[PDB]
């Protein structure tokens, strides 16, 4: 393109989450 | 949105690599986003200083229109 694009998948993110959100 | 720029606050703090073209944040700073969507878990922002690059949206929270 003609802007940035990246050049891997995103890093995994140190979330307090023992489950994930229902919303 | 409305003659203004979208914005985000950081959640946990980031460092950027050097052939990716990312962009350092700490948790709780505020940054211009330039592009809320490009692919891989990402989004496109600015600092205060004014640099610019990729950061991962789970890292990021956008902040409200109409503030």
């Amino acid at each position: 393109a003609e802007r940035l694009i990246p050049r891997r998948p995103a890093p995994p993110v140190p979330v307090p989450a023992r489950i994930p959100s229902p919303r | 949105g409305s003659h203004m720029a979208t914005k985000a606050r950081v959640m946990y703090d980031f460092a950027a690599e050097p052939g990716n073209n990312e962009l350092t944040v700490n948790e709780g700073e505020i940054i211009t986003i330039t592009n809320p969507d490009v692919g891989g878990g990402w989004l496109e922002g600015r600092n205060i200083k004014g640099e610019r690059g990729l950061v991962p949206t789970d890292y990021v929270e956008i902040l409200p229109s109409d503030g």
